[PDB]
């Protein structure tokens, strides 16, 4: 859980106690990692980039430098630089850490993920060619890297292989809200049903 | 103290408070023994304009300015950017706007604050300048976009992908067939989000009454 | 104090800059002179409220 | 007016005004932009689908071969709750109040 | 106590009435400020926004003043020379309150 | 074997010509190609079978039933059902 | 008999349907406040398992009980919305 | 000929420029303090813009869409002085369109909305219900008087 | 010639009061709870065919 991870630790930056307690230099690398995972880029742009404490703090330590570069290429909407930043990010600021360690593998999937969406949303359909080569990679990689996350419903677009395009199929539609409100009203119609039997008997 | 206000106002996105300030502080300068402060003036100069070009403004432009002394002892190369730059602006002419700031690059090389209030401005007019031109159509090429503002291609559909984001007309790019479709409709229903409170709060209560109802057990 | 801890003291002896303020917002509704410099009224003025 | 009128669709084709008015599909779309001016017949045009779906007939001359047809249209309507009415009963048989 | 509907001819408790009914009407005008905004002032910044601190920030806000820790803001006298639009001071903040 | 195949591609295909539903279903020999065209009802038109048509063919046998009024439901006899559960 | 009738119109009106502006609010109002008085009985089932019920009543707000008020909302907008429906499906095949 | 001129405009009509133009050029062109003037023949030029105008409007009501093929002949205009006219109009805010630049059609309606549609309909039927109730009462008085 | 001009009851209110008292009857049609309308519904389309 990282909501409440973003919720306490982006705060503490503002009136910060090091009295028997842990550096400034972990708690703001910490607390930009698990910020960038929570918030959506509205509120991104408040509390992590626009935050005056952590740009007060500069950039001095090289997990600080990795996690900040991540988030602002993410935010100003390119692509081209964001591929090997990535990888610099895991490699400086979450395997050191100790309990980030437990949260690698996810921060890349979901990274990915993130960058996806905003271009997904924004776009109808791409090509395989343009969207590999803005992100830095090929036409090879690229199939793969969307073979993760497409067929756990991720992203929820397909790929015309045949055309060579990337089409989109993000449903916004009512249809889409409807499967989501009777999700609720399931779980709702079997927890009666064993609350009610169970005391129907004694 | 009074140009320190100015700076830190101007930079809130405040120009009337901000110009106040601006403008006493030429005042001061002008009024102190020029030695270096000439050089502080001028500078000031450029941030009394910056002020009036961000709230959109050159009758007011035409009263500062003045032969007397705004352009005859304060004659530089900053009030040629300006005056490009104001000029520029109220046309609504974003290609105009560009070459102006080809051949005053050392403005904003120079100037902390000119370039942070050029780079919104910037951003302010190709965002108006597209309202306009995609209202009265929809399946729009993309490449005439590019016709109208005077910019690059792959420039305009990276340009575009941040303002579905920034979330001010919405709709879906077309990299593949090269169209631009425009959607504007409501994201949700009303009875539906009410909805979703109300089913989430009985799925609570009846945790809750059992709570209540295992004395039975 | 406890009834009244604020208390807002309103001037008319004013600043330069602050008679700049009250001139815009006037000229917001009807703008005054605006072919001519404004600024020479600003000095002049020196109790107005 | 006369043939969307007899017709029980009210929506008719450009092919079919052409045939019968003997005239090129250019100048029947011009016909039909004539007729919504005079308050002849008022509603839409549609180019792309080749359609006028009307919203208004003026009222005509009525003879005895349109009451026929109107009358005729009417008994359609009259099965048409009846049928319904029928379905109407069988649910709900057992409980009224 | 507070007031309460009576039947006319039956004479007892049918209906109750809110204790807002049967006081002092509140703006005898429509409650807002005439076009007269922080545009049109014009004053007087600095001051006004004391006000704003003052009247609409804890209503609007009561979560922030609690984090402080004080007690929220007392009794404002506004005073001093007129055509000072104090009185109007109080009535375009109050506009924007809601 | 080839029945199954010939009941799987009605939702499959729309046409094959002659040559390729005889590699894909395995008939031997060309009359047997036809041949079994006139038992699974697929017409041949300009040298091609149609599972299309299949389609329809099973599309009017749903109407010809007397169990559908009841079984998809009028809206009319839902709103009426929901109604007398509570006046019971 | 004749104070009864009020016209024809007393039975058109059956058929006769509303603006469907009108009903789309009404229905909207009416889940808002289900939420909100599910909360305001979510209170009532805080705990209530002190001694006498009467003191319960009266502490918990049994009195102007919350359960009674959420059946009510609960069924006026269930049957109004069970008429609308069958009316509508009335007029589609009666008319046309 | 004032008076057929009057006519055109007020009334709703679809009309073609070059034919207009031909009417009233050996007319009204050669009437000076009008369009006999030399900065009067740049108010000639005007009044073929009031009339495309005019052709606008009348096929924005009538016509809920149309190929931009088609509307570029009737106007009598090019494809390029087609679109800024839309374009130009749309701003004054009096009509709305959705044109596309692959130029297949032009859409001039503003799409409309669930609410009015349904609230339009809702009437309708009404309007039946009154209509057959009225009806009644003079089928009654008509047998009777017979 | 009689043209037929709309006509409604729609009672004074000094009448109203004995309209309450003498009608002591539960009321058929009245607009009440679901069961009253569902018997209205089906009274309305037998209404509207005969018309
Ligand atoms: N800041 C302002 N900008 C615009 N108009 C202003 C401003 N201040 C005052 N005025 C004008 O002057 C008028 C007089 O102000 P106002 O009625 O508030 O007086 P006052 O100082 O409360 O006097 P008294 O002592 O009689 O209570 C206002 O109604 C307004 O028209
Ligand atoms: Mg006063």
């Amino acid at each position: 859980n990282f909501k409440e991870a973003a919720k306490l630790l982006v705060d503490s930056l503002a009136t910060f106690t090091s009295i028997e307690l842990t550096s400034y230099e972990s708690i703001a690398t910490y607390a930009s990692v698990t910020g960038l995972f929570t918030l959506e880029r509205t509120d991104l742009k408040s509390k992590v980039i626009d935050s005056p404490e952590l740009l007060s703090l500069i950039s001095t330590t090289a997990a600080l430098q990795s996690i900040s570069s991540l988030t602002i290429s993410l935010y100003a909407s390119d692509y081209a630089s964001y591929f090997p930043y990535l990888l610099e990010t895991y490699a400086n600021v979450l395997i050191p850490c100790k309990y980030l360690n437990r949260h690698a593998d996810f921060f890349v999937r979901e990274m990915r993920r993130k960058v996806y969406a905003q271009l997904l949303e924004s776009y109808k359909t791409l090509s395989l060619k343009s969207m590999a080569s803005a992100f830095g990679v090929s036409v090879a990689f690229l199939d793969n890297d969307l073979g993760k996350f497409i067929p756990n419903k991720q992203l929820n677009c397909v790929i015309d292989r045949v055309n060579g395009i990337v089409e989109t199929n993000r449903p916004d539609n009512k249809n889409a809200q409807y499967h989501l409100l009777v999700k609720q009203g399931d779980g709702l119609l079997t927890k009666l049903q064993k609350y009610g039997a169970a005391v129907r008997l004694t | 103290l009074d140009l320190m206000s100015g700076i830190l106002h101007c930079e809130d996105k405040d120009y009337k408070t901000a110009f106040s300030y601006f403008f006493e502080s030429f005042e001061s300068y002008h009024n102190l023994t020029t030695h270096n402060s000439y050089e502080k003036a001028c500078q000031v100069l450029k941030y009394m304009l910056l002020s009036k070009i961000m709230l959109n403004l050159i009758d007011d432009v035409k009263n500062i300015l003045n032969a007397k002394y705004t352009k005859e002892t304060y004659q530089s190369r900053g009030i040629d950017a300006m005056k490009a730059v104001a000029e520029a602006y109220n046309n609504r002419s974003l290609l105009d706007f560009n070459t102006a700031l080809k051949q005053y690059e050392k403005e904003l090389m120079g100037d902390e604050l000119t370039r942070s209030h050029f780079n919104a401005l910037y951003d302010t007019l190709l965002e108006s300048n597209l309202c306009k031109i995609i209202e009265p159509f929809e399946c729009v090429e993309i490449s005439h976009i590019s016709k109208i503002i005077g910019l690059d291609t792959q420039q305009v559909e990276g340009k575009l992908s941040q303002m579905i984001l920034d979330k001010i007309f919405y709709g879906v790019l077309d990299q593949g067939n090269g169209w631009l479709y425009v959607y504007e409709t409501p994201n949700q229903d009303a009875t539906y989000d009410s909805a979703l409170e109300l089913v989430g709060q009985l799925n609570k209560v009846v945790d809750q009454l059992f709570e209540k109802a295992s004395v039975l057990y | 104090p406890g009834r009244l801890d604020r208390k807002i003291e309103f001037p008319s002896l004013r600043d330069r800059r602050e008679r700049r303020l009250i001139f815009g917002t006037i000229a917001s509704k009807m703008s005054l002179a605006p072919e001519a410099d404004l600024d020479s009224l600003i000095i002049r003025n020196d109790s107005l409220s | 007016i006369e043939t969307v009128f007899v017709k029980n669709i009210r929506m008719l084709s450009f092919e079919d005004i052409s045939k019968a008015t003997h005239l090129p599909k250019d100048n029947v779309e011009h016909l039909v932009m004539r007729a919504i001016s005079l308050g002849l017949l008022k509603g839409s045009i549609d180019q792309v689908n080749e359609l006028v779906t009307i919203s208004w007939v003026q009222p005509r001359i009525i003879s005895g071969d349109q009451i026929t047809k109107m009358k005729d249209r009417l008994v359609e309507w009259n099965d048409q709750v009846e049928k319904l009415g029928k379905k109407m009963e069988a649910r709900g048989q057992s409980i009224w109040v | 106590s507070m007031s309460v509907a009576l039947h006319r001819h039956s004479n007892a408790l049918v209906d109750i009435l809110p204790p807002d009914s049967d006081s002092s009407i509140s703006v005898m005008g429509e409650n807002e400020k005439p076009d007269v905004t922080y545009a049109d002032v014009g004053g007087l910044d600095m001051q006004k926004q004391e006000i704003r601190e003052a009247v609409e920030l804890p209503l609007v806000q009561a979560d922030l003043y609690e984090q402080i820790g004080i007690d929220p803001p007392r009794g404002v006298l506004l005073y001093g020379p007129p055509g000072t639009g104090k009185t109007m001071l109080v009535k375009a903040v109050a506009n924007s309150t809601k | 074997i080839r029945d199954e195949i010939a009941k799987n591609t009605e939702l499959s295909y729309d046409f094959l010509p002659l040559s390729n539903i005889k590699a894909l279903l395995f008939f031997n020999n060309e009359k047997e190609t036809e041949k079994f065209a006139l038992e699974r009802n697929w017409p041949i038109v300009n040298s091609k079978v149609y599972f299309n048509n299949q389609s329809k063919e099973k599309a009017d046998y749903e109407d010809e039933m007397m169990h559908e009024e009841d079984q998809k439901t009028n809206i009319i006899e839902k709103a009426m059902d929901y109604a007398i559960s509570i006046e019971n | 008999k004749m104070l009864m009738n009020l016209h024809k119109e007393q039975w058109q009106s059956g058929l006769k349907m509303y603006d469907y502006e009108e009903k789309e609010e009404s229905n909207l109002a009416a889940t808002k406040s289900m939420v909100k008085i599910a909360e305001q009985y979510s209170k009532r089932i805080e705990e209530e398992k002190e001694l006498t019920e009467e003191e319960l009543k009266t502490r918990y707000v049994g009195r102007q009980d919350p359960k009674k008020h959420l059946s009510e909302t609960a069924d006026e907008t269930l049957e109004n919305n069970i008429v609308s429906v069958l009316t509508a499906g009335v007029n589609s095949v009666a008319i046309k | 000929s004032q008076e057929s001129l009057v006519k055109l405009f007020t009334t709703n009509e679809l009309m073609r420029w070059p034919i207009v133009q031909k009417t009233y050029e050996p007319v009204l062109n050669e009437d000076d303090l009008a369009f006999g003037g030399e900065a009067n023949k740049h108010h000639w030029e005007d009044l073929q813009k009031r009339v495309i105008e005019h052709n606008l409007r009348v096929i924005s009501e009538y016509y809920s869409r149309i190929t931009l093929l088609r509307l570029n002949e009737l106007l009598d205009l090019t494809e390029s002085q087609t679109e800024t006219y839309i374009s130009d109009l749309v701003n004054q805010g009096i009509i709305y369109a959705k044109v596309n630049r692959p130029a297949k059609i032009v859409n001039f309606e503003k799409p409309k909305n669930s609410s009015q549609l349904l609230n339009e309909w809702s009437h309708n039927v009404d309007e039946l219900l009154e209509h057959i109730e009225t009806i009644g009462h003079l089928i009654t008085k008509e047998e009777i008087m017979h | 010639t009689f043209l037929h001009l709309p006509c409604t009851i729609e009672a004074e209110e000094a009448e109203e009061i004995g309209v309450e008292h003498l009608l002591r009857d539960v009321r058929d049609q009245a607009a009440g709870g679901l069961s009253i309308r569902l018997t209205n519904q089906l009274k309305s389309l037998k209404g509207l065919q005969s018309k």
